[PDB]
């Protein structure tokens, strides 16, 4: 499966994904995207089975824009978080529910830096830090024994190329490249991501 | 006697309800919207607020989606519907086909929600004329009107509400291809157009200035006052 | 005539049915409210003040909607319950999916879209009631918003509907000191405004009804003032009468 | 302005719903009723009578119980009075069910004139033509609330509802003092009963019924007989 | 004060309603008169029988119907109207058994139909049945009762009662009947009943221009009493 | 006037009037009379054929309701069809449901209850036509019943209706009913409707019979046509 | 789950164990099995506890509606038809075993109704858990006409019997006694086992426990 | 195994008029627990408490969706709830989806609000109630807190050790069970104060 | 209709010219067991057509009433046109098909057979929908059993007689008895011809 971590700094939030979509035998592409932009402050990551994320991030994503913009100011990430959840509880005893795993991260001017865990029993979860798919009992140890209540962004890069690192050296098939990006007070940026030659 | 339903037409196959409803879009404050280049304006009149109420909330100029504004006229109540259901409808349509809703788009929904609700009794007609105008063809900027009627269309510059003929007559006079080729210029001559409707000092206009791949820009009321006192000068070198 | 039912168009192009309800709404009692630094208030005017009747309640026209939000009411009975229950509805709702208050002109927006589908749709009658809303929000704080029959709403500092309506809101404006106003100003200036909105003399406690909002510690307690206080502020405005005509 | 006075959907030019005021009328031309509360319970009373001598006094009880602390006395149409007794055990029962606690009077009243203002919002339907008088004792506070066709309710210490309700009205605030009981108040209630009732108020003729903490309960003649004769 | 007479649900200047007044007059179309009067321990009906043409079938005409083997009605008014509201207390008595076993009391019964009755006159879709619907029966613990409820919904306990055209001279001459104490016997109240109904309508009563019907304790079932028996209890009544 | 636009609001005096002006346009058409033998029931009605381009049969308004009952619908065709559709309805799920023929008791009830709920609703006019049922059966006899408009069916032993409904009772009254077979009642039958006729304002018409009972084997079907014209001879023998 | 019903000389007398068991462990040892439908009807649930609570109040406030209707006393025939109808509109997805209880009119009653939605009229009858044990104590002691005093002694030896024969019901027992003059509920009427005593003290005093972080809020 | 796939359990104690309150603090998956700040008991007034076990979705839904409707009933009532009708008020909603039900066991623990009088109640699945004068166990590892308490329980109990009794009740319990632990809250309520404390549980 | 619970046997026809002529037993056996043995599963619809089925006798049963009411009405309009035997047959493998698609389809194999108008019809449509012409049909076991010797007859003489068809039957109907445990030795024999249609029987074997 996918990978979603991310790690809560004192005054941001560091979220990272794969670039590998696959089809039971092999990648199809390796710049597919997975992390959704809610808003201008405020970030989506949806594994899971397919079809399902791609649509319900889409329908998350369309319904915290459209209050974004009937409003005039942003939804804020608890909010986000309590309404990208409300959502799952509602279908998933429907008769067509979302088995999508999720991912929540953005910063709130008031409050701060953001980080909730989605279960695809729409469980929500406010945590410093959290991992995805098979690979999270791989790296999430990596964090425990790792993280710091104060990871500066140098060192907050440092510690995933780590826990990317490890999930290279363990994980049985290839994620040649991984989406980084981080939430901040100036809003939502990018940055480089990470390869590893073997010849 | 023919001017008491909706769907009953006069001998002379006119709809006078929707005629009527046109009336109250003709008592509304005046918008005045012309695109140029690189730019789209869309002019309006601001009522001179009560000394005692906050002007937050009579927002006029309102943004369908990221890269769509609509300035409308008429009453409030059955504007603000119009826009919420608008801002639903773009993203529903984003949402269904990725391609972000298209001014076209936004508009023809717009005409059809008000067609539809000017079409059986037990449901009054609209009685606002929305002015949707934005950059969504992805490197062409597009301005339309909705009628309370129903119809919509394609306006390089167009006036509604009150005032709306002196200000139409003043943009077909002055709206030429020398005018809008400057960003700054489109700014003045939407300021000239709406001068003549609202006789009235700085705040009294509030322009919604949208560039190509931008965000909508309400202009604060410096640059409105900047852009009248280029305007007083260039009426002095007239002169 | 142009007023058989709500979706008539007058040739002029005007509502004939809203503007009857609008201005039906002057028959109601007497409510306005003060937006203070600190907080805003409310003011209302007990027209039932029959010795015979037992006041069980003690806000009959001033509702609690949410932990953060109150609205007076002015209009019809039955409307405006019909509308301040609605308002308890869509404020919970709200608070359900997204597990945060109202920012207050969501509830005014719903309320006033409630309001125009009924103007706007065939066999259904204006809502006649025009109620003030209060509250405090993490997005603007303290804001008082006014609903019309029509769904019309609008932020509004200093406003009063019902009887005599204009005279209040213009001696409001008169002496109303934009952004240095204090609670107990502001329910002082209340008090003055309601005193001459009504032709009943010395403004009897059991004939006014006084509610506050307040921002103590986090958590937007609404508090209505006990006969006690409105007794002592009306003693309050009694005495500064007097310091007044003391100049004569 | 004779030209809005039939349809009680649309507004009229000075903003009142006329049909609500002629339901109102029809209500006030109806049997009196009087409710007294009292620091210890309440009372209610109707006037009950009979064209002729005929009528099985018995068979239709104008004060009918909603549930165990809950009364109703009623003063217009008899026929919406029995729909509306049923909507208000309905409701009564619902929120017992829901809660599984006897709804208080307040909660019955509200949700009763819910109902009542349901009936006037449509054209095609007819405002409930009768003004309900709730008694109850919930918490330890007797309660009396008049729910009206209008949909509005209030808390009504004491009052009369029907033909000569201005002087049961007055005969109240006269004869009525705060820190009564239960007999005085009946005796209060017999009385205002009998300034506005013509001829002989006989045992069936006369029909209360006390709402005290152990419960709402239509007094039998024998009781009434025996008050009556107190009095008289 | 004449003009609101054209709807049931719309409130007479007085506070009165119209269409029901009228519906109740419209009970007396028919020409027919019926009483009810209630024994110590029977209930017995008499109603008149009119047959004015040979080549009608008398036995089809009779106006008692049994809605139930314990309970019973006499339709007076509109015949088609009261065979709909006889047919729907049928289904209401069914319904009742079929939901709560014991036998429907008539005062439930017709206090349902009276509940229809009313329903019908506040919601404006149906014209009021206009028929009255007169209910007698046995009732453990409660003696003979008969019930008298109409189309405005109005049902009261009686002692005796009578609908039709000659309504209110009927039911004075019950009154000067009814007040003297004595004993009411099955004889007694058939005998009461028919001579009540003679003097109303002023007739010598011919056995076959009255249909009577009867519920005893002693039989706690509807019967209708043939010619001879009728016969037998109006020469008694003669001598 | 003013209370007579809608079958839903009563007269001041208390009398639904469209229910009265559908009785007018049933009395408005041509006489139909149903009379019942000893041994079953005889029906016969005038059918006037408006024009001569007509297939002698067309538009007949005997109706077979059922296998045994029959129907003898005046006034409004398009009504008496419609009637003798829901008739027909009524009469197969009566079958359906409890397995035997409806008697026609319970049929005719029905069938008035369906047109009595025609005059109680304003977006609803009465039925235009007056029809009358009959059947026979060894277990419940020869039964003839009339429903009008009104909605009231109560049972005959002879009616008629349509335009000379009196006069046809005046000379039905003077048969005996009671006692005579369905053979000679047929004669009877075929007289009585040729005196009334008008014949001067009618320009023509076309007897049809129909009968059901014993000598039918209790079924219903259209009078054989080698004993129609012996009832057609009678009739003519008789002057009038 | 032991109910029990045996319709004595002049009425009915019910009784009901008290322990609800949630899959093996029982969930405690006085819930209340005797339910109110009307002062002169009662049931005692058998099966799923929820699901008995539930039906039983519907068809309790359902039959209060009725009785607030006529005036009279409800009869118990309109209890279990009610009742009976709403069981089968399931089609026995609801499990609960019900007894209708009670006198009217008519006389003593006593209905039993399956949980599938069948019902009959029986003299005497037991269900739940241990129905067996109820109906094999009634067919060696009970005889028709039997007195009011001797009819308790009965009914509670049959659910004593059941108690200590059954591991799905004890703990208390209650009896709910039906008359035409009276309604005695004997919550308990017997208490057939009592806790052994604490011989040990478990010294539970302070500061035997330690908390991570603190937060005190005064209210009122 | 409905009830396993997050684990987790809360505690409710009765004493001397007060109430005491325990519930585990680790939230995970079936088998990795994702975080340890999980809320599983919601304060549903000034003196009254719910605590939900079950699934942590249908714990969240429930604990929402209840002060949705206890609101509608906290302004309509214009009185605080009873902890009888919040405890009939919650039964109806889990029995409202009796064919659909939720997966959470909710107990409830307060004081009256009139006569301060201690009430804790635990109800099914399907909506039963669940009155007890003497404790309520409600989770994943029921049987190790109650079989504790049938040992550790005592009535009349005063306010400091009603926490005493329920935080070693409870601690002692969790270490018993793995899917459950991993930091605990225990609430304590009088009616003067409301004390809140976390007891170093052990983190395996 | 998902578990049939009384059956029936089965169902003979061979046509002749002048007519067509049908016979089934009168044993209703649910399960094993001979339930019932007084049923008839051959009754006329109209004067020139008749039709008898097996499987579900109350399925089939049902379709009694329903062609009994759908034919009673064709005469009650009294227009001369009567369901054609190919009329019949067309309505019912729609009736069927129909039937089955919504997975309730009705366990009972029909066989219609009918003179009209100079030409014999025999239709079969089983308790799915199938249904082809046949100068010869047997449903259920016949099919193995009598069918196969209806062929041989009329492949050597596709024309027989009254008496020919009559035995033929019986020859078909004997084996049946001897070769089936479900058969019945009491048979109802249809002849359909210009006369009409005319049922008798029972019959027995030896």
């Amino acid at each position: 499966m996918e990978y979603l971590i991310g790690i809560q700094g004192p005054d941001y939030v560091l979220v990272a994904s794969d670039r590998v979509a696959a089809s039971n035998i092999v990648q199809m592409k390796d710049d597919h995207d997975k992390m959704f932009k809610m808003s201008e402050k405020i970030l989506l990551l949806c594994v899971g089975e397919a079809g399902d994320t791609v649509q319900f991030a889409e329908y998350i994503q369309k319904n915290v824009q459209l209050y974004k913009m009937r409003n005039g100011y942003e939804l804020s990430p608890t909010a986000a978080a309590n309404f990208t959840r409300r959502n799952l509880a509602d279908c998933l005893r429907s008769r067509t529910p979302y088995h999508v795993n999720l991912l929540l991260a953005g910063y709130d001017e008031h409050e701060g830096p953001a980080l909730y865990y989605m279960d695809y029993l729409a469980a929500l979860a406010k945590a410093p830090f959290a991992a995805h798919g098979y690979g999270a009992f791989l790296t999430l140890s990596i964090l425990d024994r790792y993280y710091t209540p104060t990871i500066s962004r140098e060192r907050a890069v440092e510690l995933l190329r780590k826990c990317l690192e490890e999930l290279q050296k363990r994980f049985i098939l290839n994620l040649p490249t991984f989406s980084v990006r981080i939430i901040d007070k100036n809003g939502i940026h990018d940055l480089d991501n990470i390869s590893f030659p073997k010849q | 006697s023919y001017d008491r339903a909706i769907t009953v037409f006069s001998p002379d196959g006119h709809l006078f309800q929707v005629e009527y409803a046109q009336e109250a879009v003709k008592k509304g404050s005046t918008a005045v919207g012309v695109r140029g280049r690189d730019i789209v304006v869309l002019g309006v009149e601001k009522k001179s607020v009560a000394k005692l109420q906050d002007e937050r909330t009579v927002r006029k100029i309102c943004a369908l989606d990221d890269n769509v504004c609509m300035a409308f006229a008429g009453l409030t109540a059955d504007a603000r519907i119009v826009i919420n259901r608008a801002r639903v409808e773009c993203q529903s349509h984003r949402l269904t086909v990725e391609d972000p809703v298209t001014v076209e788009y936004i508009t023809r929904y717009i005409a059809s929600l008000k067609q539809r609700y000017t079409q059986s009794n037990g449901r009054r007609p609209f009685g606002i004329s929305a002015l949707i105008v934005g950059f969504d063809f992805d490197g062409t900027p597009r301005l339309y009107q909705t009628d309370p009627s129903g119809t919509y269309h394609a306006w390089k510059a167009n006036a509604i509400g009150r005032g709306a003929k002196s200000v139409r007559e003043f943009l077909e006079k002055n709206y030429t291809d020398e005018a809008i080729e400057t960003d700054d210029l489109t700014i003045k001559l939407v300021i000239k157009a709406l001068l003549e409707v609202v006789q009235s000092g700085g705040k009294n206009i509030e322009l919604a200035v949208m560039r190509r791949d931008q965000s909508l820009k309400i202009l604060n009321p410096e640059e409105i006052e900047k852009y009248v006192v280029e305007i007083e000068k260039e009426k002095e070198e007239n002169e | 005539r142009y007023d058989s039912r709500t979706t008539i168009f007058s040739p002029e192009g005007r509502l004939y049915q809203v503007e009857y309800a609008m201005e039906a709404i002057g028959h109601a009692g007497t409510c306005l409210g003060i937006l203070a630094n600190d907080g805003v208030l409310l003011a209302a005017e007990r027209r039932n003040i029959h010795k015979l009747l037992d006041e069980v309640f003690f806000s009959e026209k001033i509702y609690k909607l949410n932990e953060d939000m109150a609205c007076s009411v002015a209009g019809i009975t039955s409307d405006a319950n019909v509308l301040t229950n609605e308002l308890r509805l869509i404020a919970q709702r709200y608070l359900l999916q997204y597990q945060e208050p109202i920012p207050c002109e969501q509830l005014v927006t719903a309320l006033c879209d409630i309001k125009q589908a009924y103007t706007q749709f065939g066999g259904k009658r204006p809502f006649g009631v025009s109620l003030l809303y209060i509250g405090w929000d993490k997005h603007y704080g303290f804001q008082l918003y006014q609903s019309d029959p029509s769904g019309n709403y609008g932020g509004w500092k200093a406003t009063c509907i019902g009887n005599n309506s204009a005279a209040a809101v213009s001696m409001l404006k008169q002496d109303y000191k934009e952004g240095e106003m204090t609670l107990k100003s502001a329910l002082a200036l209340a008090i003055k405004v309601l005193n001459k909105t009504m032709d009943v003399s010395k403004l009897s406690a059991e004939k006014v009804e006084i509610a506050t909002l307040t921002r103590e510690n986090g958590k937007t307690v609404i508090r209505v003032l006990k006969q006690k206080e409105v007794e002592q502020l009306i003693k309050k405005h009694e005495e500064e009468e007097a310091k007044a005509e003391r100049e004569k | 302005e004779r030209g809005y006075s039939f349809s009680l959907t649309t507004f009229s030019p000075s903003g009142k719903l006329v049909q609500i005021e002629y339901a109102l009328a029809a209500v006030a031309g109806g049997a009196p009723s009087v409710g007294i509360k009292a620091a210890n319970g309440v009372v209610l009373a109707t006037e009950k009578k009979q064209k002729s001598i005929l009528y099985d006094e018995r068979s239709v009880h104008k004060v009918e119980p909603i549930t165990k602390h809950i009364g109703l006395v009623y003063s217009g149409m008899g026929p919406d009075y029995r729909v509306l007794v049923h909507r208000a055990r309905k409701l009564a029962q619902q929120y017992y069910l829901v809660y599984q606690e006897p709804i208080p009077t307040a909660q019955l009243v509200q949700r009763v004139a819910s109902v009542m203002q349901e009936y006037t919002q449509s054209g095609g339907v007819r405002p409930f033509g009768v003004s309900l008088l709730i008694c109850g004792w919930n918490e330890g506070r007797p309660y009396l609330f008049q729910s009206d066709p209008s949909g509005a309710y209030f808390a009504w210490k004491a009052t009369a509802m029907g033909k000569n309700y201005v002087n049961g009205k007055t005969f109240l605030e006269k004869r009525y003092n705060e820190d009564l009981e239960l007999e005085d108040a009946i005796h209060t209630a017999i009385l205002t009963l009998k300034e506005s009732f013509e001829g002989q108020m006989t045992e069936d003729n006369i029909e209360v019924g006390i709402c005290n903490e152990a419960g709402f309960r239509r007094l039998t003649p024998t009781e009434v007989k025996d008050y009556l004769a107190a009095i008289a | 004060s004449a003009g609101f007479d054209r709807h049931i649900t719309i409130f007479s200047p007085e506070g009165r309603l119209y269409q029901v007044e009228y519906a109740f007059k419209a009970i007396n179309q028919g020409g027919l008169t019926s009483v009810a009067v209630r024994g110590k321990d029977c209930a017995v009906i008499v109603t008149q029988k009119k047959v004015p043409d040979k080549l009608l079938d008398s036995s089809t005409v009779t106006h008692l119907f049994k809605i139930t083997e314990n309970i019973g009605c006499v339709m007076t008014g509109m015949t088609a109207d009261s065979r709909s509201q006889v047919q729907r207390a049928r289904y209401e008595a069914a319904n009742w058994k079929y939901k709560y076993g014991y036998e429907i009391p008539v005062d439930m019964l017709c206090k349902r139909i009276a509940d229809i009755s009313q329903v019908y006159t506040q919601n404006a879709e149906m014209r009021p049945l206009g028929c009255c619907m007169i209910l007698i029966g046995i009732d453990e613990e409660q003696g003979p009762q008969v019930y008298k409820c109409d189309p405005a919904g109005y049902y009261c306990g009686f002692k005796a009662t009578a609908a039709g055209v000659k309504q209110t001279e009927s039911t004075s001459f019950l009154e000067k009947k009814v007040k003297k104490k004595f004993d009411w016997t099955f004889e007694q109240t058939v005998e009461t009943a028919i001579t009540c109904l003679s003097t109303v309508l002023s007739i010598d009563f011919k056995p076959s221009e009255i249909e009577v019907g009867v519920v005893t304790v002693e039989n706690p079932k509807f019967r209708i009493l043939t010619e001879a028996e009728i016969d037998a209890h109006l020469v008694a009544l003669a001598e | 006037t003013g209370y007579d636009l809608s079958a839903s609001t009563f007269s001041p005096d208390g009398r639904v009037f469209q229910v009265e002006y559908a009785m007018k346009a049933v009395e408005n058409s041509s006489t139909a009379i149903g009379i019942r033998c000893k041994d079953g029931v005889v029906f016969g009605v005038e059918k006037l054929v408006l024009s001569k381009l007509y297939e002698e049969g067309s538009n007949k308004r005997l109706f077979n309701v059922d296998r045994h009952v029959g129907m003898a619908v005046a006034g409004l065709l398009a009504d008496a069809r419609s009637l003798a559709d829901i008739a027909r309805e009524e009469a197969s799920n009566f079958r359906s449901n409890f397995g035997y023929n409806i008697p026609l008791k319970h049929l005719a009830d029905r069938v008035a209850m369906y047109v009595h709920a025609y005059t109680l609703y304003s977006a609803v006019r009465p039925f235009g036509c007056s029809f009358m049922l009959g059947s026979y059966s060894v277990n419940d006899g020869a039964q003839l019943y009339m429903i009008d408009p009104s909605g009231v069916s109560y049972g005959y032993w002879g009616c008629a209706i349509g335009k000379a409904r009196q006069a046809a009772k005046t000379e039905i009254e003077k048969l005996q009913m009671k006692e005579m077979t369905c053979r000679d009642i047929v004669k009877e039958v075929a007289k009585i409707i040729y005196i009334v006729h008008d014949e001067v304002k009618d320009k023509a018409f076309e007897l049809e019979l129909s009968w059901v009972g014993e000598l039918t084997n209790g079924r219903h079907e259209i009078v054989p046509k080698d004993i129609r014209e012996e009832a057609e001879k009678y009739a003519k023998e008789s002057l009038k | 789950t032991t109910i029990a019903g045996v319709v004595y000389k002049d009425g009915i007398v019910l009784g009901a164990d008290t322990r609800a068991t949630e899959g093996m462990v029982v969930a405690d040892k006085n819930c209340s099995k005797i339910h109110f439908i009307s002062p002169n009807i009662y049931c005692c649930g058998a099966g799923t506890a929820a699901d008995t609570d539930m039906t039983t109040q519907l068809i309790s406030s359902n039959l209060e509606l009725h009785s607030l209707s006529t005036g009279r006393l409800p009869r118990v025939v309109t209890a279990n038809r009610m009742l009976k109808q709403m069981l089968f509109r399931y089609q026995g997805y609801i499990g609960a075993a019900l007894v209708l209880g009670g006198v009217d009119v008519t006389g003593p009653h006593l209905y039993s109704i399956y949980p599938h939605g069948s019902t009959d009229k029986l003299p005497y009858v037991t269900m739940g858990s241990g129905s067996l044990a109820a109906m094999a104590v009634f067919e060696d002691k009970f005889r028709p006409d039997m007195e009011e005093e001797e009819a308790k002694n009965l009914v509670s030896e049959a659910i004593a019997a059941g108690i200590f024969n059954d591991l799905g019901s004890g703990s208390n027992i209650d009896l709910c006694v039906i008359s035409k003059n009276k309604l005695d509920f004997l919550r308990p009427y017997t208490v057939p086992n009592k806790k052994g005593t604490r011989l040990g003290r478990y010294r539970c005093e302070k500061g035997t426990t330690a908390v991570l972080t603190e937060k005190i809020t005064p209210l009122e | 195994s409905i009830m396993s796939y997050n684990g987790g359990a809360v505690m409710a104690m009765k004493g001397k008029n007060c109430v005491a309150i325990a519930a585990d603090r680790r939230f995970g998956i079936q088998a990795q627990m994702v975080t340890t700040d999980f809320q599983k008991i919601f304060p549903m007034g000034d003196r009254l408490y719910i605590g939900l076990a079950g699934l942590a979705t249908d714990v969240q839904t429930v604990a929402q969706r209840l002060k949705f409707r206890l609101n509608l009933y906290e302004l309509k009532e214009g009185r605080q709830i009873k902890p009888y009708t919040l405890m009939s008020m919650v039964a109806n909603l889990l029995y409202e989806k009796r064919f659909g039900p939720y997966y959470t066991e909710p107990v409830i623990a307060g004081l009256d609000p009139k006569t301060f009088k201690p009430f804790i109640c635990s109800l099914d699945l399907i909506g039963c109630p669940m009155v007890t004068d003497d404790f309520v166990v409600s989770g994943t590892c029921a049987e190790q807190m109650y079989g504790m308490c049938e040992s550790l329980w005592e009535p009349n109990m005063d306010p400091d050790h009603l926490f005493e009794t329920i935080s070693q009740a409870m601690l002692n319990a969790v270490d018993r069970d793995a899917v459950s632990g991993m930091g605990v809250i225990v609430h304590i309520i009088e009616k003067d104060k409301i004390t809140t404390r976390t007891l170093k549980a052990r983190m395996d | 209709t998902q578990n049939p619970m009384v059956t029936g046997t089965s169902v003979l026809g061979v046509k002749f010219e002048g007519g067509v002529v049908i016979a089934a037993d009168m044993l209703g056996s649910y399960g094993s067991l001979a339930r019932f043995r007084n049923i008839s599963r051959i009754m006329r619809v109209n004067n020139s057509t008749m039709l008898g089925a097996s499987g579900d006798y109350a399925d089939f049963q049902y379709l009694k009433q329903v062609l009994g009411q759908m034919v009673i009405d064709e005469e009650l309009l009294g227009d001369g046109h009567s369901y054609s035997p190919r009329a019949i047959h067309s309505w019912l493998t729609r009736a069927m098909y129909s039937r089955r698609s919504k997975m309730n389809p009705l366990w009972n194999t029909m066989v219609i057979g009918g003179y009209a108008d100079g030409e014999s019809f025999l239709g079969y449509v089983d308790m799915l929908g199938v249904a082809y012409e046949a100068p010869s049909l047997a449903t259920g076991y016949g099919a193995y059993l009598a069918q196969p010797l209806l062929r041989e007859v009329l492949e050597k003489q596709p024309v027989l007689s009254q008496t020919e068809a009559r035995d033929l039957v019986e020859r078909c109907m004997r084996v049946l008895y001897y070769r089936d445990a479900r058969s019945y030795n009491r048979f109802q024999i249809a002849t359909v011809t210009e006369k009409g249609v005319e049922i008798e029987g029972p019959l027995s074997t030896e």
